């Protein structure tokens, strides 16, 4: 089964360059083009370019000529994209996709001078049958952050809201509706991970 | 570059109905046209390639058609999982170029919000901060207003709101409104309220807590 696995999100300072990876499995790597796309919230998808692993042949959208450098490594069946001379207009989601249209999950790139800030996670216990609980994921930077409930266990009834940006920091909350029988009786947690700062925090929701 | 343009940025339809998204190229692309579907979480997947051929795996209620500069994607038997943005892309000439998309909104039965208010975490109170969180969960339609009050008077500053995308499962919307103040300002007051006014009732749904209580 065809799979394209991109490397995780990145935070980079202006002026550096970054190299994103796209690891493929399930089809002969070099017998098909690998394309790259840029989706910047607001705008729509823009095509950066493509490479043919077999020989390294590349076709670039004139607008990314210089910004982006495409390479492939048959030995590991992995395509790379180097973006250089980075500035904030390069901040966006990047995708790798084949001509035969299979896509990577997308890589989130944030170009900024601000420093990494791990989030401060706070439980939200209420002050009926089912009961709603939440987690406040506060003052972190940059995006993204992954919020889970009971390590992916709690699934239906979850609402993780879009972060809001303020004073150079992001904040979101996630809510979860479970039953009177589970909480408080059992341990209930929200698992929050923030890659840029190498931090993972679980938080048990205990009655006030 | 070839400009790909979609007829609208959004379309609404009821579960079970059929919809058609549309594109026109700025020059003939000789049937070299793909249709994609991007779900809220951001995953993308090919539905129709070369104008009318469906990708292996994609259900037959999905179909594409057209020629020259004009192309169509039709979905029959709409279902909740179809909530997403659909876009066309031409691969006739370089650089490949995409259309900006058309979000598909699904119509549904009116549903009142399920509202919850949560006072600050003791753990946050220490950090010197205090956020009052309020969740307006699972309602339909989209529009909804929340009003916050402290010791009974309307409070507006420090209120940030956030809407989710239409739910792929029950087709509703949710929203969380967070009122943030300093610790000092939070102990200075006693009563907190979150009121949500929505299409489904004239009497708003009020949720509150009083720091004296429990």
């Amino acid at each position: 089964q065809v799979h394209l696995q991109e490397s995780g999100p990145e935070l980079v300072r202006p002026g550096a360059s970054v190299k994103i990876s796209c690891k493929t499995s399930g089809y002969v790597f070099s017998s098909s083009w690998m394309n790259w796309v840029k989706q910047r919230p607001g705008q729509g998808l823009k095509w950066i370019g493509r490479i043919y692993p077999g020989n390294g042949n590349t076709n670039y959208n004139e607008k990314f000529k210089g910004k982006a450098t495409l390479t492939a490594d048959k030995s590991s069946n992995t395509a790379y994209m180097q973006l250089s001379s980075l500035t904030s207009v390069d901040s966006a989601v990047y995708f790798c996709a084949t001509s035969s249209a299979y896509w990577g999950q997308g890589t989130l790139l944030t170009v900024s001078a601000a420093k990494t800030t791990p989030p401060s996670v706070y439980p939200l216990a209420p002050g009926n049958s089912m009961v709603t609980l939440g987690c406040l994921v506060k003052g972190y930077f940059p995006e993204p952050v992954t919020v889970t409930w009971n390590s992916g266990s709690l699934s239906s009834g979850v609402h993780t809201f879009p972060a809001v940006l303020q004073s150079d920091l992001y904040t979101l909350s996630s809510s979860v509706t479970v039953p009177s029988s589970p909480r408080p009786s059992e341990t209930v947690t929200c698992n929050v991970a923030h890659p840029a700062s190498s931090t993972k925090v679980d938080k048990k929701i205990v009655p006030r | 570059d070839i400009q790909m343009t979609q007829t609208t940025s959004s379309l609404s339809a009821s579960l079970g109905d059929r919809v058609t998204f549309s594109c026109s190229a700025s020059q003939d692309i000789s049937n070299y046209l793909n249709w994609y579907q991007q779900k809220p979480d951001g995953t993308i997947k090919l539905l129709i390639y070369y104008t009318s051929s469906l990708r292996s795996g994609v259900p037959s209620r999905f179909s594409g058609s057209g020629s020259g500069t004009d192309y169509s994607l039709t979905i029959n038997n709409l279902e909740p999982e179809d909530i997403a943005t659909y876009f066309c892309q031409q691969y006739s000439r370089l650089p490949f170029t995409f259309g900006s998309g058309t979000k598909l909104e699904i119509k549904r039965a009116d549903a009142a919000p399920t509202v919850s208010i949560f006072p600050p975490s003791s753990e946050q109170l220490t950090s010197g901060g205090a956020s009052v969180v309020c969740f307006l969960n699972n309602f339909y339609p989209k529009d909804i207003n929340v009003k916050w009050k402290i010791d009974g008077s309307e409070r507006q500053n420090g209120v940030l709101n956030s809407w989710t995308d239409q739910d792929s499962k029950d087709s509703t919307y949710s929203m969380s409104s967070t009122l943030t103040l300093t610790k000092d300002e939070y102990e200075r007051h006693n009563s907190y309220t979150c009121e949500a006014t929505h299409k489904t009732s004239t009497s708003p749904i009020v949720k509150s807590f009083n720091r004296n209580e429990c």
